[PDB]
């Protein structure tokens, strides 16, 4: 059963261990009873440059609102991020991903709207 | 290997007190509360109604840590006051405010099936 | 391997849906359309019904141990 | 006593004792399995 | 210094979810109840399980695994069990535990969907839900010819904090100032973001005028049931037992405070 200490990656290097385990209470949620399977940090995001994990977190929320698989070949014109973020939008979601998310031990929102959507996560 | 029993974060170890309270020092008529296997659920409440008294000075709660299974709760009130009475007049509104709603919400509910 | 009990999300169930699912695919649902019949509206649970392998019908190509 | 195993390819229930050449005796198919204990094992289902 | 006078009002009322509304009630209150949905509503479910033959291709701990997350019907019965915990007798009993057996064998060539209707209970009150008296029943495990599982599992009364398999929710929805007027978000292009179906602003308003003086009031919630106890049934229980853990707070602290 995984636990603290437990090594997951996305599939874009994007590697870490658990650090701790919070129960559906106490995870920050959205306005729809959604809380995240997984929290990941920012900083892991800006100098790694995998902006291909939060393409895929994108299109990832754009196929689970539409019910099909995202196509995320890699050199494919008919799909940049304008076009899924359009796509996005028509599913009552931010554009870009984003979500307010309330905190999860106070119940207040938290000030700054988090990304949050499906991503591929991988037990190693 | 490591992992507690998911029990712990709810029961009470034998010899181990619910609620302890400790006299703080550094200031006149300031209480520690230790609530043991308590977690945000409760010390939010106390901690929001007890900041609706006006004698309450202070009123803050923590989880020193998340993986233990115990919430502190600060409490001064003003000098004719005291935090143990602050704390109990806290609980008490709770209570009253909860059944209250249950009643209205079983109300409610009557009125939602019937029309 | 079979299709989950609850959502891992919200918690669900999805486990008397994954039959139900395919029985609307073959019935030339689409895939978004067979989730709304099904009732799944937030995405967790689109995720779980659309994102699952029956690996289970596969494992049951080969003969038990025991007759 | 008994140690009856199941053979690999027949899955035929055959009882063999020790000192024995590990042998079907339906098909003699060589890869036999021992059956599921009788013992209690307990879960708890989380 | 006094507690608050709530009111409230439900806006929708089904089967499968409640939808309503708590107003004049502090913000701690309201997420205090919406965790106690989910972590301290007590329900039945599947705690125990001994498995005396399966020849199907998932082993032991994920079917034992997979009966636990079934939901069972708890409505009148869960107040009634005793915690295995609090009763006086050996490992089970009727007071604190509810038995269910299963016994299933393929012996005809198409797949056996064993399913959460072949759960035979011994109490008729405590039944798996999609076993009760439309939505298809929660599969187990799928059996080839030849293949068979018997098992016999004991279900207990907990609640979402030990495992979520006693968490009765399937989602709680819960919300609160629509409008952005208290601020407590601050979107950086406030035109870009839906509105919320609980809005009340026109079209050409993306989020309502700044409050100063505001806090949060008029808490939406929407409570999903997974199905062992009913959306109300989920609400009522989350306030009885959020007032218990309360009066055996203040039974503690008035011990504490003579005690010194
Ligand atoms: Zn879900
Ligand atoms: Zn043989
Ligand atoms: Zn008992």
């Amino acid at each position: 059963i995984p636990q603290i200490g437990d090594k997951f990656a996305s599939r874009h290097g994007q590697k870490g261990t658990c650090g701790i385990q919070y129960r559906q209470e106490d995870m920050p949620f959205t306005c729809e009873g959604i809380t995240p399977d997984i929290i990941i940090n920012p900083h892991a995001i800006p100098s790694r440059m995998t902006i291909g994990h939060l393409i895929e977190c994108l299109q990832g929320k754009v196929s689970a609102n539409k019910g099909e698989i995202g196509d995320a070949t890699p050199f494919n014109d008919a799909v940049n991020v304008q076009k899924i973020s359009n796509l996005l939008s028509d599913y009552g979601y931010h554009l870009r991903g984003n979500e307010v998310l309330y905190n999860g031990f106070t119940g207040r929102k938290i000030t700054s709207q988090i990304f949050i959507g499906p991503t591929y996560y991988q037990r190693l | 290997m490591n992992a507690p029993p998911a029990f712990e974060s709810f029961l009470l170890f034998e010899g181990e007190k619910k609620i302890t309270i400790n006299k703080d020092t550094k200031v006149p008529n300031a209480c520690l509360f230790t609530i043991n296997k308590e977690d945000h659920t409760l010390g939010n409440i106390i901690k929001s109604q007890l900041l609706k008294d006006p004698q309450v000075l202070f009123a803050g709660y923590k989880v020193p840590h998340p993986l233990e299974h115990k919430i502190i709760i600060r409490v001064q009130t003003t000098p004719d006051y005291s935090p143990q009475e602050a704390f109990t007049n806290a609980i008490t509104d709770l209570i009253s405010e909860l059944s209250l709603l249950e009643e209205r919400f079983r109300v409610a509910i009557k009125d939602k099936q019937e029309g | 391997m079979i299709i989950p009990v609850r959502c891992f999300t919200c918690g669900k169930i999805v486990g008397n849906k994954w039959e139900a699912y395919l029985g609307l695919l073959q019935a030339e649902y689409t895939e978004g359309d067979a989730l709304d019949a099904l009732g799944l509206k937030r995405y967790c649970c689109r995720r779980m019904l659309l994102a699952h392998v029956d690996l289970i019908e596969k494992l049951l190509n080969y003969a038990p141990l025991e007759k | 006593q008994p140690m009856i195993y199941i053979c690999g390819e027949c899955h035929t229930e055959n009882e063999i004792k020790s000192r024995d050449p590990i042998r079907c005796r339906e098909c003699g198919y060589r890869i036999m399995y021992k059956k599921r204990t009788k013992r209690l094992v307990v879960f708890d289902a989380r | 210094p006094y507690a608050n006078q709530p009111t409230v009002r439900i806006t929708e009322l089904t089967d499968e979810n409640v939808k309503f509304i708590i107003e004049n009630t502090d913000l701690a209150v309201a997420n205090s109840i919406r965790r106690v949905f989910i972590a301290e509503v007590p329900i039945i479910a599947i705690d125990w399980v001994q498995i005396d033959a399966n020849s199907s291709v998932l082993h032991d701990e994920f079917i034992a695994h997979r009966l636990g997350l079934i939901p069972l019907t708890s409505d009148d019965i869960v107040d009634k069990l005793q915690y295995s915990r609090d009763c006086t007798c050996e490992e089970f009993c009727p007071e604190c535990s509810v038995e269910f057996t299963l016994d299933v064998r393929c012996n005809e060539d198409q797949t056996r969907h064993v399913t959460s209707r072949d759960l035979i209970s011994n109490s008729p009150r405590v039944i798996p839900v999609t076993s009760r008296n439309e939505q298809d029943d929660i599969l187990i495990v799928k059996l080839r010819k030849g293949q068979e599982l018997r098992l016999r599992a004991y279900a207990k009364k907990g609640f979402g904090k030990e495992h979520a398999k006693w968490n009765p929710t399937a989602g709680v929805a819960f919300e609160y100032d629509p409008d952005n007027a208290l601020r407590h978000t601050v979107y950086p292009k406030p035109e870009e973001w839906p509105k919320s179906e609980y809005s009340e602003l026109d079209e050409d308003e993306s989020q309502a005028p700044y409050d100063p003086n505001g806090k949060p009031e008029r808490f939406y919630y929407n409570v999903e049931s997974c199905g062992s106890l009913r959306p109300e049934t989920i609400v009522l229980s989350a306030l009885s037992g959020l007032k218990k853990k309360l009066s055996d707070l203040q039974t503690q602290l008035s011990h504490e405070i003579q005690s010194d």
